[PDB]
């Protein structure tokens, strides 16, 4: 790491985490912008955060280009600054920008397609995100969408054994975590960019629980209630329930009515009950779906 | 299934088997050591094996601690009155990184007697992370092993637990231990365990998935079979105390084979 914050020049704030703030700067000797996560260590009773020491462990072994690059680690005995990469915007707020046009199909195509080779790459290094949500999904001027903010990842064994529950923004979070399963794997993140594919068709969320009974009953409404058959060993699950309601399986025709066959074919594949059925990031790139993709620049500033 | 990861387990294995010659520490680094020898850093290992069992740490992290503490002590020289603070910072790095409910800095400054303060530990931290500039995610005897454990045929419990406990032997004497890789000594400790428990030996599939044999792991095998044997007359014993706990099928009341046919 051969940085100092004195070649460095602040622009504005672009953001905040639980980990503290964002700024954009300016290398003043390359002219390259960056973005600044400064990590207060000063204001650290328990030295090193740990989630400070997977992001950064994690994301120095991820070289993607749909991978946020961690350019630099400035390390005082006051502060820690993460140097990255600077990417001009979230998805999300995209989403919110592209409101009363939608985001055209080649570009949603384009951005799944990304996001499921950087999911890959990280899969094939042992590691799991976790937290896959537009807000942590960042887009540039060139059309490259990139995985970010993986303060929330882990390096997995495999076989898995028992991780952190109750991991992934709830909106986002797969069922065998709500039913309190005790072992989850690469398939909770396939789920997460499965809903982000449908918000992107959509612009709203699939699945928008204000719990986590109300989220799992929100998404047995839309997929049905998962039986033996479907799912096998889910009656069995610590926090499944004999009284759960049992509804219908909905036709995906109608959960994303705009979207064609191969996409609904692909979105169901990302949104299989059985983790063990749901299709892997590396599978998914061969899906029809993805036949005539390109990688346009994104239709608006 | 899934828990498995069928679609990324070889890209997963090839990734492992990379990084471990990255992660690697130096095999002759204790004779560049002044103060400290390999009889110092059985002692302190012997001692995270405790720690580990008190604090009811993931076998996982004792076993990133070890790696931490052999890369660390590859370029820094370190008294014997600090190897300790080393240790502990060691693993407590581990913790943050591999448990869910890591123990806080003053339950590791508690575990040393307040030899350290609170203050040494964190700035020991530090050091520690700008010594290995912060590449934890190192590859452990124990990621192998579990992925050797998916060749039984079948199932064990006590090959299982057996290899566990001899790749955790191997932790506590760097002669001759440093001068194999992890993914090498997690196959002797499987193959031991195999040959302990069931008669069987290596299998073809790990030969096909890891292009070890018999015969390229024949000198860690005789190695790690002479400290089977000996085992229960060496120094240190708080792996042979854990691996009695029933958690681990009792492993080390196992006797071990008098020989290998080998
Ligand atoms: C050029 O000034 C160097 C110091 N510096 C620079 C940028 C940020 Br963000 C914080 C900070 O302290
Ligand atoms: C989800 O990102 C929030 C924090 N962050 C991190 C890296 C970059 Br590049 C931009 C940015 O905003
Ligand atoms: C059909 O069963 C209702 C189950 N349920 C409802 C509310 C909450 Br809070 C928890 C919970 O388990
Ligand atoms: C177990 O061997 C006893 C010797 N010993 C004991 C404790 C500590 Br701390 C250092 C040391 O050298």
């Amino acid at each position: 790491g051969p940085g100092s914050m004195e070649n460095f020049q602040k622009v504005e704030k672009i953001g905040e985490g639980t980990y503290g703030v964002v700024y954009k700067a300016r290398n003043k000797l390359t002219g390259e912008v960056v973005a600044l996560k400064k990590i207060r260590l000063d204001t650290e009773t328990e030295g090193v955060p740990s989630t400070a020491i997977r992001e950064i462990s994690l994301l120095k072994e991820l070289n993607h280009p749909n991978i946020v690059k961690l350019l630099d680690v400035i390390h005082t005995e006051n502060k820690l600054y993460l140097v990255f990469e600077f990417l001009h915007q979230d998805l999300k707020k995209f989403m919110d920008a592209s409101a009363l046009t939608g985001i055209p199909l080649p570009l949603i195509k384009s951005y799944l397609f990304q996001l499921l080779q950087g999911l890959a790459f990280c899969h094939s290094h042992r590691v799991l995100h976790r937290d896959l949500k537009p807000q942590n999904l960042l887009i540039n001027t060139e059309g490259a969408i990139k995985l970010a903010d993986f303060g929330l990842a882990r390096a997995f064994g495999v076989p898995v054994r028992t991780y952190t529950h109750e991991v992934v923004t709830l909106w986002y979070r797969a069922p065998e975590i709500l039913l309190g399963c005790k072992y989850y794997s690469t398939a909770v993140d396939i789920w997460s960019l499965g809903c982000i594919f449908a918000e992107m068709v959509t612009r709203r969320a699939l699945f928008p629980g204000d719990s986590e009974i109300d989220q799992l009953f929100r998404i047995f409404r839309t997929l049905g209630t998962p039986d033996e058959v479907v799912w096998p060993g889910v009656t069995s699950m610590p926090d499944y329930k004999p009284s759960f309601p049992k509804w219908a399986r909905q036709d995906f025709s109608k959960v994303v009515p705009p979207l064609d066959e191969d996409g609904r074919s692909l979105l169901s594949q990302m949104l299989h009950y059985d983790p063990n059925k749901r299709i892997s990031a590396k599978a998914a790139l061969a899906h029809p779906f993805f036949q005539d993709v390109t990688k346009p620049v994104p239709h608006l500033r | 299934g899934v828990n498995e990861v069928p679609d990324y387990h070889e890209d997963i294995h090839t990734y492992l088997r990379e990084m471990e010659v990255k992660c690697k520490p130096k095999v002759g680094y204790m004779k560049k050591q002044p103060d400290i020898t390999n009889s110092m850093r059985a002692i302190l290992v012997d001692w995270l094996v405790e720690v580990g069992e008190e604090y009811k740490l993931q076998n996982e992290t004792l076993h990133l601690a070890v790696n931490y503490i052999d890369r660390f002590l590859s370029s820094m020289s370190v008294l014997r009155g600090k190897l300790q603070l080393v240790g502990t910072a060691a693993m407590l790095l581990a913790s943050k990184f591999e448990e869910i409910y890591p123990p806080e800095v003053a339950e590791f400054v508690y575990i040393t007697d307040d030899t350290y303060t609170k203050k040494q530990v964190l700035r020991m931290e530090h050091l520690v992370l700008k010594v290995l500039a912060f590449d934890l995610a190192a590859p452990t005897i124990n990621q192998f092993l579990t992925q050797y454990f998916l060749h039984q045929q079948p199932a064990n419990c006590k090959v299982e637990s057996l290899a566990m406990f001899l790749g955790e032997l191997s932790l506590i004497d760097a002669d001759p231990y440093l001068k194999y890789l992890p993914s090498v000594i997690a196959a002797a400790a499987f193959h031991l365990a195999l040959y302990t428990v069931t008669g069987q030996s290596w299998p073809e599939s790990l030969v096909q998935k890891t292009g070890y044999t018999l015969e390229t792991l024949k000198p860690c095998l005789l190695d790690l079979h002479q400290t089977y044997l000996r085992a229960p007359q060496h120094a240190q014993q708080s792996i042979r105390e854990k691996y009695k706990n029933s958690k681990y099928h009792g492993v080390s009341l196992l006797n071990p084979p008098e020989t290998l046919n080998v």
